[PDB]
């Protein structure tokens, strides 16, 4: 007797769960769930890191498979460089 | 909220070096104590 | 306010800051039991009572050292305050949970110390052996109190596990693999997956040990049919566990600390590092009957325990190397804390040495229940488990108060300490080979001299003790409030400043992909 | 203001009366067993409930009603409950154990030989093979009653869920009767040990299963749970089949193999 | 047939460290036969060995449990 | 039965600074003071007890 | 690291009192003790 | 017995624990080569002001650092386990002696011909005769024929003991229950001391074991006299 | 192995309803069955007070510190006997 009466998520999730699932709907991915993929990284090409404020802790695993990941804060502004391979990373607040 | 910062972060005030003092004393001095006075304790039975 | 935070906690800083305290604590409950044993043998003759008063302060010292002091500093203490920060996470995965592993503590802690207020105490050994602490020989409450406390440090613990696991599988950023993980991150996996494992055992056996005393069962009584020795398998298959669980978080930090004051941005061979620590995870479940070798096992069965027991010392000796490795060539800062890292490298190494001694089961046999056996896990637990808490908690103090510590002064207590404990337990090694057994509250008079030495030596650790506490103070009293920190590229849980702010990363760290 | 998934928890309370619970059917316990007395087990056991209940009545409130049960949240709560029951395995283990090593080299007390001498085991064919078919078939009606979830379908979600707590009921009253009916007990040397111990353990387990099965019930019946998410449900189906499997390896070591 | 017995010998059946089960057996291989003997009329001299051996072997308190069980009726091994 | 969900979602969700173990309302509050009474109450008599217990009684 | 200046400084003669009161909160009371362990045994 | 200041293990008194002496030399010499390695490149590490702080490559090395404590291993396991078998092998003994632990003396029974048993007690140190050993001396002395392989069996009627004699390397647990079996040599007729080794309650440091090691005949008529 | 039933494409509740209904409840019917048959009190043996069983090394916490939690009189004989 194949019936209904189970509310589904889209009809009942709330909260954060339910901006979760409307962004990922939509393509984004505002609470950070996956990573992001690097650009070539030159100061033409700089990563884009979005922020909600002026500043974000970026690490950089500068080679495929270091096991070190370098750690530094990213400020607004111009962009600036993985202290230990380069690569450029510019904030952009939101 | 809460107090953020050096001296803020813990359970106990750090604001008097000499209540501090007297803290500190009394915490660490109570443990080290305790198994003298149930040894006594453990005598004064048996 | 005050109760919400630090009664209600969800923090996991301020949890990490409630176990620290707490083992604090036990450590001077600990310090205390140590000085009353050493003061029972400093001179031939009997000081307190007989054997019974010796052995419930013998058991205390043990149990308050192992489970309410270095387990809660450095699982509920260092893993608290470092794991989320060295990951990047907000908070642990079960942040509610968390703060009942810390208030199960103090319970455990009160039925340890009501165990030894009743009755005649629970003078049975940390290992709790029937029949001696069964209902005939330790009638009374007071072995039952102790295995309450048991199971309720055991309950925090597993819990615990289960906390550590979930957050650092689930709660890394997305691009940062297992193997872009700190070690002492990794250390603390492997040390939760030992606790999950181990700590349910020792639950069914003292759980046994409980209902042959109070509901008439007998599964180690062989009037029903029960042995003895089946108790002794159940703990030791925790035991063993127990030992490598007790010294992994501080070959965690020892990679840091080595890493750090050698001016490095990371240790030397950190997948071998990953390599040995789960390698000796795994062999630590296998070797648990090398705590049995007289009790009457078969020949083979002593062959492949002393073999099993010896491979251990690969994966060890992977990590000693790589510490020395990652000296060569640094810029070496003679930090406090770099000296009780240096000096754990040695006397660790020292220690482990002895244990291959004794994994020897023909050897064993005349140093088993000797003080050999007591030389060789204080220079691992005295020399090795502390001195990496020593220094992990020097140089992470600034980080958790934003305070500085007088070096000077940390410097004066490493010396003192080193000291002590050297003096206190080199001389057991002598005592051990000519046969001087455990758990003795006096011995024949041959013995004095390295008994005088060592309990010498334990009232100069005493000395040190007491001056941590003072340099504790002085650091709080003057106020020194930290700046600058180097390397923070390459230690991650400096980066938010000291100390950090009650919610941290809020925003996750960026890590991309390519 | 967050932009991770996870779940930042509200200062919260049953902690410290999930700790002091512990306190007092502990030394409750000790009271009860050396001073006559039920008093402190009896609040223990009362606070414990009331700690349980609200705890995870918050758990409700933040997933159901609060929204905080993200995918990510979801996933540690997942590898929560799969190390619980690993934890829980290692616990029987050591029984197990107990009762291989005291059977498989019977000492002379016993007759030098199992079962002992004076012992009459049960027979593994009547009842203990009824408990065995009742907790196998609530694997089935719980797999049903997964199923029907997933498919949208809540009368016979609920139709599949109360088959399923009405087994573990039905082996839970047969397990007693069969207590009562024993001629062997507790005290009857090792043997008697190791069989309540062992089973009264899992017996215990039955009825926990059976309690978070009833809470997943009227759950259901409230439309907490969507077709998508219902971790509390896959959580208790987990720790169902967990008592299923115990069960079985009780059945063939100690009633049949030990028989 | 023929003593000069000074201990009992190496028994491979039970080559560890545990002998229990070596006295046992040789307390139950006496008393068996002891009982057939008595019984079918002969002589309990053929039972010697097995005396021996468990006299050697076996704590005189376990002996003297043993032999009280069995009088009580309560000997939980087969005789 | 009816899904009256929705509503209690604008409950735990109401703008009212309450932590979520008191969000329901004044049971809850009823609910957490018995229970933490009986949890204090409680301990002091398991010390009371040990008091009692850590002294020989003839 | 660098820090700052101490904001609260601590003089030689207040660590000379910080350090003396810690002693004796260890040194007093179990000297206390184990001074009577002749009272307490014969009794 | 020990004597005062001493450093290692007690004067072989069977060949067993002359074998365990010289296999301890070789262990103790390998664990001093080690610490002190690892001290010396400790201290080489520290003393230089040059540097190199970039990445390393570790693979090379920890062939080295794992081969080489793979073969001192083996170098240890080798003559361990040839001590183990020898130790274990079939002997055929004269003699079989039981002793049982209690709380707290030693009984020892000698029923391979006669019922022969008794208790043997610490003697108290007020009891001492002079020159006599503090905690040592027993009243009844576990006599035994010297040069002749004895069979020990080992067992307790209460809590778990342990019977030791570290000059003979002997050390057996006393678990009720149960009867342990070892086997005793000695060389030499003279005093032979033990302890007990098992926490076994108030009175664990005091239920000490002592061997009196006499010619054959001397042996048979203290037995016989024992009765 | 495949045991004996055989039925996929696409696994659903439908499936497990028809192996509750068809499979699992009439094995537990089955198996009442058998034991209904079976049920009958057994002759309860001569009592032997053997020394591994009802063993009392304290009292039990409840009643008169001699009877099992759950004592069953027609079965369970106390160290000194069948009761009256
Ligand atoms: C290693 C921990 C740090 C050191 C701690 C304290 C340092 C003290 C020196 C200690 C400095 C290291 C020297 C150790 C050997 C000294 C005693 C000896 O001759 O041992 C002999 C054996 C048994 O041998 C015999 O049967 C023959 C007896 C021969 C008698 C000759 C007369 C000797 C005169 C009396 C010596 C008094 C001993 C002093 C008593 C010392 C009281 C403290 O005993 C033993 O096995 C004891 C087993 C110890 C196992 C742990 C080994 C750790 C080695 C670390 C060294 C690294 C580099 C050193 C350099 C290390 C510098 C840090
Ligand atoms: C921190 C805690 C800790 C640690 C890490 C260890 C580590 C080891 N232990 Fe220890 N042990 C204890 C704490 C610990 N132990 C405790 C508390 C007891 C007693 C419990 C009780 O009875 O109360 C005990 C008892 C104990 C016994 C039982 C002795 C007896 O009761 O008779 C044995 C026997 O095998 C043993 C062996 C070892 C070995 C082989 C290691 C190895 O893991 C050590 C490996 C390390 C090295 C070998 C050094 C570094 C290596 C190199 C530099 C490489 C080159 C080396 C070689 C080639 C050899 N231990
Ligand atoms: C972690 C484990 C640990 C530690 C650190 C110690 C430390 C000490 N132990 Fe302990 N000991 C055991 C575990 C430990 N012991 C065990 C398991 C047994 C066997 C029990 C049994 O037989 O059943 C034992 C047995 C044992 C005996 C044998 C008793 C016997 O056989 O009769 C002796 C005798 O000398 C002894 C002495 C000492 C001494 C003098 C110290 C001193 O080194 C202590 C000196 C002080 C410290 C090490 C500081 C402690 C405090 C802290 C580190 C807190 C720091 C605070 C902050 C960081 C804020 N111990
Ligand atoms: C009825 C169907 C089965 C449902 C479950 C029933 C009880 C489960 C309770 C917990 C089970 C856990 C183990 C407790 C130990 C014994 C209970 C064994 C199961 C049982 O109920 O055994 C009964 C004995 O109960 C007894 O002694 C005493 C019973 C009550 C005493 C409990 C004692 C406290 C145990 C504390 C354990 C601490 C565990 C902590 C683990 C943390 C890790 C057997 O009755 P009997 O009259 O001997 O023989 C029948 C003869 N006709
Ligand atoms: C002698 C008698 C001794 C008796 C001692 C008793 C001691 C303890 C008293 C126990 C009181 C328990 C009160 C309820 C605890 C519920 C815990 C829980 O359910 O924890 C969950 C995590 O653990 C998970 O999932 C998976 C883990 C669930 C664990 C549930 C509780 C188990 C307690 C006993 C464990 C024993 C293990 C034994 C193995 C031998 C949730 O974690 P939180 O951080 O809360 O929330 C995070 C939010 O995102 C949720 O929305
Ligand atoms: C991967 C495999 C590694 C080896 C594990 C082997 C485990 C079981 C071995 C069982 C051997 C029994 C053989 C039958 C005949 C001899 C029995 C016997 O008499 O041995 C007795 C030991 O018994 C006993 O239960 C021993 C009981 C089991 C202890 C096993 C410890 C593991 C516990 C965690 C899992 C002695
Ligand atoms: C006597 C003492 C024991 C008494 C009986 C206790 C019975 C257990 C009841 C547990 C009820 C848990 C209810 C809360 C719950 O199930 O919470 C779920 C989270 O799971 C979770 O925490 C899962 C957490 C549950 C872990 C429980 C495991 C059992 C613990 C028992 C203690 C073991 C004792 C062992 C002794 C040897 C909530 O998420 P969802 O379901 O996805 O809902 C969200 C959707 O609505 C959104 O659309
Ligand atoms: C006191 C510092 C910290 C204490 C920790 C717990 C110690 C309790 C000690 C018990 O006190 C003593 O018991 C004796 C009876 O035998 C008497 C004496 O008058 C009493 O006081
Ligand atoms: C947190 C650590 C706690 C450790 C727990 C240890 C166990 C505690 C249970 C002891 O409780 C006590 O038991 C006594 C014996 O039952 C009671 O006295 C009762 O019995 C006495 C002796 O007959 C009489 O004097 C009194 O009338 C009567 O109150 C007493 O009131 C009660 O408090
Ligand atoms: C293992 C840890 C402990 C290590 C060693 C402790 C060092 C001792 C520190 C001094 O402790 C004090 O010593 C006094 C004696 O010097 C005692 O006074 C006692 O003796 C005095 C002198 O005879 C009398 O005036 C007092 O009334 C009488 O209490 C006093 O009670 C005790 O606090
Ligand atoms: C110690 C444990 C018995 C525990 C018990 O008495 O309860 C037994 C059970 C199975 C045994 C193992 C298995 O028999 C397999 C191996 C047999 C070899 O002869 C010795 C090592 C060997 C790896 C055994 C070591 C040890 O005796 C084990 C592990
Ligand atoms: C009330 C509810 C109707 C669905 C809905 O609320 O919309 C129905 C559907 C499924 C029903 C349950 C299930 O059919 C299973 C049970 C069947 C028993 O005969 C009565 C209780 C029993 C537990 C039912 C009670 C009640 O009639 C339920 C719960
Ligand atoms: C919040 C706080 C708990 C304090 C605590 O955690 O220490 C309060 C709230 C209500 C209080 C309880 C009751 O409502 C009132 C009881 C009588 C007194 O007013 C205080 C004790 C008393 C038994 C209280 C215990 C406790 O102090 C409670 C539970
Ligand atoms: C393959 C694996 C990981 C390599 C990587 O992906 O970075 C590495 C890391 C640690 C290595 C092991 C350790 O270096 C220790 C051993 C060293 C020997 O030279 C080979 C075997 C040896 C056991 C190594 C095998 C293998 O190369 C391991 C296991
Ligand atoms: Cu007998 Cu120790
Ligand atoms: O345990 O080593
Ligand atoms: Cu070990
Ligand atoms: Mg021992
Ligand atoms: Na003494
Ligand atoms: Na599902
Ligand atoms: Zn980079």
């Amino acid at each position: 007797a194949s019936g209904g009466g189970v509310p589904t998520d889209e009809e009942q999730a709330t909260g954060l769960e339910r901006e979760v699932m409307l962004a990922a709907r939509k393509g984004q991915d505002p609470y950070n769930i996956l990573a992001p993929k690097a650009t070539s990284g030159t100061k033409e090409d700089p990563n884009l890191v979005p922020s909600i404020t002026n500043k974000r802790i970026v690490g950089c695993i500068c080679e495929e498979d270091n096991s070190t990941v370098i750690w530094f804060w990213l400020h607004k502004g111009e962009a600036q460089r993985c202290p230990s391979c380069g690569t450029h990373y510019k904030l952009v607040p939101h | 909220h809460y107090e953020e910062g050096p001296g803020k972060n813990i359970p106990f005030s750090v604001e008097n070096k000499w209540r501090l003092l007297a803290m500190m004393t009394l915490f660490f001095g109570s443990g080290f104590a305790a198994p003298f006075f149930i040894v006594r304790h453990q005598l004064l039975k048996k | 306010m005050f109760i919400n935070r630090w009664l209600f906690s969800t923090n996991h800083k301020d949890i990490g800051t409630l176990y620290l305290l707490f083992g604090a604590w036990a450590g001077m409950v600990g310090t205390a039991l140590s000085l009353l044993i050493r003061a029972e043998l400093g001179q031939p003759g009997t000081l307190l009572g007989d054997d019974q008063i010796y052995n419930v302060v013998v058991t205390a010292h043990a149990f308050v050292m192992i489970f309410f002091m270095v387990m809660p500093i450095m699982i509920g203490g260092f893993g608290n305050w470092l794991v989320p920060l060295m990951i990047g996470a907000p908070d642990m995965a079960f942040p509610r949970m968390n703060n009942m592993s810390f208030w199960l503590l103090p319970p455990s802690f009160l039925l340890l110390l009501a165990s030894s207020m009743v009755e005649a105490g629970a003078g049975t050994g940390w290992t709790v052996y029937p029949p001696l602490a069964g209902n005939l020989a330790h009638a009374g409450a007071s072995v039952d109190l102790t295995i309450f406390s048991l199971h309720l440090a055991g309950v925090s613990s597993i819990l615990g596990a289960i906390n550590f696991i979930t957050t650092i599988i689930n709660m890394k950023p997305p691009a940062m693999s297992q193997y872009q993980t700190p070690l002492f991150v990794w250390s603390v996996m492997i040390t939760a997956v030992l606790l999950l494992l181990s700590l349910p055992v020792l639950a069914a056996g003292i759980t046994m040990l409980l209902t042959d005393r109070n509901l008439n069962t007998t599964f180690f009584d062989p009037a029903g049919g029960g042995d003895p020795i089946l108790y002794q398998h159940l703990f030791w298959f925790f035991g063993h566990p127990e030992v490598y669980i007790l010294i992994l978080p501080g070959f965690g930090m020892i990679s840091h600390i080595v890493t750090y004051y050698s001016g490095k941005k990371e240790p030397f061979g950190y997948m071998g590092m990953v390599w040995a620590m789960m390698s000796i995870g795994f062999l630590g479940f296998i070797v648990w009957a090398h705590h049995m070798f007289t009790v009457g096992m078969d020949v083979d069965t002593r062959a492949y325990f002393t073999s099993a027991t010896m491979i251990i010392a690969i994966p060890t000796g992977v990590k000693v190397f790589s510490w020395l490795a990652t000296l060569h060539g640094g810029n070496i800062k003679w930090s406090p804390a770099m000296m009780w890292a240096l000096g754990f490298i040695f006397l660790f190494t020292v220690g482990g040495l002895t244990g291959i001694v004794l994994a020897n089961s023909s050897l064993d046999i005349v140093l088993h229940d000797t003080y050999y056996v007591v030389a060789h896990f204080h220079y691992v637990l005295s020399m090795g488990a502390v001195f990496a808490i020593m220094g992990g908690f020097v140089h992470w103090f600034p980080l958790f108060s934003g305070y500085t510590l007088n070096d000077t002064w940390a410097k004066i207590h490493f010396a003192i300490m080193f000291v002590g404990v050297n003096m206190t337990f080199f001389p057991q090694h002598f005592l051990g080979l000519s046969g001087m057994p455990r758990r003795y509250s006096d011995y024949p008079d041959a013995y004095t001299m390295w008994n005088t030495i060592s309990s010498m030596g334990s009232f100069i650790s005493l000395t040190a003790v007491m001056l941590m506490v003072f340099i504790i103070w002085e650091a709080f009293a003057s106020k020194r409030e930290v700046l600058t920190v180097d390397l923070t590229t390459t230690n991650l849980e400096w980066l938010n400043g000291c100390p950090p702010p009650y919610h941290t990363f809020e925003e996750p760290t960026y890590v991309n992909l390519k | 203001h967050q932009t991770h998934a996870y779940h930042m928890v509200n200062p919260s309370p049953w902690p410290l009366t999930g700790a002091l619970s512990a306190l007092l059917m502990t030394s409750g316990l000790t009271m009860w067993f050396h001073f006559n007395s039920m008093t402190l087990l009896m609040i223990g056991l009362t606070t414990n409930m009331l700690t349980m209940y609200q705890w995870w009545r918050d758990v409700i409130r933040e997933s159901t009603f609060q929204g905080h049960h993200t995918p990510a949240v979801q996933k540690g709560l997942r590898y929560g409950m799969i190390l619980f029951i690993i934890s829980e395995v290692l616990f029987f283990t050591g029984f197990f154990w107990a009762f291989y090593h005291s059977s498989l080299a019977p000492t002379p007390e016993l007759g030098g030989c199992w079962p002992p001498t004076g012992i009459h085991p049960l027979n593994p064919l009547e009842v203990p093979l009824l408990n065995t078919s009742v907790l196998l078939a609530s694997g089935v009606s719980i797999t049903w009653a997964h199923h029907s979830l997933m498919e949208g379908d809540r009368k016979h979600m609920l139709q599949a869920l109360f088959i399923t707590i009405t087994l573990g009921v039905y082996f839970t009253l047969l397990q007693a009767s069969e207590y009562y009916e024993a001629p062997f007990t507790i005290s009857d040397g090792v043997y008697g040990s190791t069989f309540f111990v062992a089973t009264g353990f899992h017996g215990l387990h039955v009825i926990i299963g059976s309690t978070f099965l009833i809470v997943c019930f009227f759950r259901q019946l409230k439309f907490h749970f969507t077709s998508n998410h219902h971790f509390g449900f896959e959580a208790a189906a987990w720790y169902w089949h967990f008592v299923d499997v115990v069960w079985l390896f009780l059945y063939v070591s100690i009633y049949w193999w030990g028989s | 047939k023929i003593k000069n017995y000074q201990t009992a010998p190496f028994d491979s059946r039970f080559p560890n460290q545990n002998q229990t089960r070596n006295c046992w057996q040789n307390y139950l291989d006496f008393h068996r036969c002891e009982k057939a003997m008595t019984a079918k009329g002969g002589d309990v001299s053929v039972c010697e060995w097995y005396r021996r051996v468990y006299k050697s072997l076996c704590p005189i308190s376990w002996v003297s449990t043993w032999d009280d069980r069995r009088a009580e009726g309560t000997f939980p091994g087969k005789i | 039965f009816e899904n009256r969900v929705a509503e209690k979602q604008k409950l735990f969700q109401e703008d009212n600074g309450l932590p979520v173990h008191l969000k329901g309302g004044a049971t809850d509050n009823i609910l957490y003071r018995v229970t933490m009474t009986l949890c204090l109450g409680g301990t002091l008599y398991s010390l009371y007890c040990l008091g009692w217990a850590s002294f020989p009684h003839k | 690291i660098t820090a700052k200046p101490a904001k609260t400084p601590t003089s030689p003669k207040e660590q000379a009192i910080g350090l003396s009161v810690t002693f004796l909160s260890f040194l007093l009371p179990a000297g206390w003790v184990l001074y009577h362990l002749d009272n307490y045994k014969k009794s | 017995m020990a004597y005062p200041m001493q450093l290692g293990f007690q004067d072989a008194t069977s060949p067993i624990m002359e074998e365990l002496l010289h296999f301890h030399d070789h262990t103790l010499m390998i664990v001093f080569l080690i610490s002190s390695l690892v001290l010396y490149i400790i201290s080489l590490m520290l003393t230089t002001k040059l540097t190199h702080t970039s990445t390393m490559d570790a693979q090379e090395v920890e062939t080295i650092w794992t081969i080489l404590p793979a073969i001192i291993l083996i170098l240890i396991a080798l003559p361990s386990l040839r001590i183990l078998y020898m130790m274990d092998e079939i002997n055929n003994p004269s003699l079989t002696v039981k002793t049982m632990g209690h709380q707290w003396y030693w009984s020892y029974e000698y029923t391979d011909y006669e019922d022969l048993s008794f208790d043997s007690y610490m003697i108290p140190t007020s009891e001492l005769k002079p020159g006599e050993l503090r905690l040592l001396e027993v009243d009844n002395r576990v006599v035994l024929p010297m040069e002749m392989t004895i069979r020990m069996l080992v067992s307790s009627e209460d809590v778990l003991h342990s019977w030791a004699v570290p000059s003979l390397g002997l050390k057996t647990d006393a678990i009720p229950g149960r009867l342990n079996q070892t086997t005793l040599m000695s060389s030499r007729p003279g005093l032979y001391y033990g302890q007990c080794s098992e926490i076994c309650g108030s009175n664990h440091s005091f239920m000490p074991i002592v061997l009196e090691l006499v010619p054959l005949k001397y042996f048979e008529k203290w037995s016989a006299s024992m009765l | 192995a495949s045991a004996a039933k055989g039925d996929h494409g696409g696994t659903g509740a439908r499936t497990w309803r028809f192996l509750t209904f068809g499979l699992a409840l009439p094995s537990v019917a089955l198996c009442t069955l058998n034991s209904w048959l079976h049920s009958g009190h057994r002759e309860r043996p001569a009592f032997i007070p053997y020394h591994h069983l009802r063993i009392r090394t304290k009292p039990f916490s409840w009643g008169d510190g001699n009877h099992t939690f759950f004592h069953n009189p027609r079965v369970n004989p106390l160290p000194t006997g069948y009761e009256k």
